[PDB]
């Protein structure tokens, strides 16, 4: 705790909830709280597909490199899976993206170890 | 006489203005029918151009 920084830098994410009343900045935990039917994973994906940094706002520039991908997923059942696949190939993000893949049939142990060796 | 002549002023003046109403209206469909086709074209190169450079990129990233 004392060799941590502040995480101070404002991360525009596309959606507008997020970006004006709940910031998202770089440095920051926030999980996604979903149902069981609803949309999460598309969320999920469209914050992958669309987070910046903006630093005219912030006064800086000096550049745009953009985020590397660490995609730790724990027991989905290949309909997720290929939502995720399909999105990341579109947009390009898998020559930046690591992905832990721990499908559903695989056995439900090394889920304790997945996101540790995705940390 | 003097209202035959005045009610075939009546038939012109109303001919007339119906013929300058319906200028109106017409300069007013060709306008609007250009405005909507030319947004229609406006919005095409959008619609393709992205197309085309979202391929490019997928392309260049495979």
């Amino acid at each position: 705790p004392v060799a941590r920084r502040k995480p101070e830098q404002f991360i525009q994410t596309g959606i507008s909830t997020i970006d004006v009343m709940n910031t998202l900045v770089r440095g920051q935990k926030l999980p996604i709280f979903s149902g069981s039917g609803l949309p999460a994973n598309e969320i999920a994906a469209q914050i992958a597909r669309q987070a910046t940094v903006r630093p005219d706002l912030s006064g800086e520039g000096e550049k745009e490199e953009p985020f590397a991908v660490v995609f730790a997923a724990m027991g989905i059942t290949q309909r997720e899976l290929s939502y995720f696949i399909q999105e990341f190939e579109r947009t390009g993000a898998l020559s930046r993206s690591v992905l832990f893949l721990n499908k559903a049939d695989d056995p439900t142990i090394e889920r304790i170890l997945t996101p540790r060796m995705a940390l | 006489s003097k209202l035959e002549a005045i009610l075939s002023q009546e038939v012109e003046a109303e001919i007339q203005a119906l013929l300058q109403e319906a200028e109106a209206k017409a300069e007013a469909v060709k306008r609007e029918a250009e405005e909507k086709a030319k947004a229609l074209l406006q919005a095409r190169e959008r619609a393709l151009e992205a197309q085309y450079r979202a391929a490019l990129r997928r392309a260049e990233s495979a």
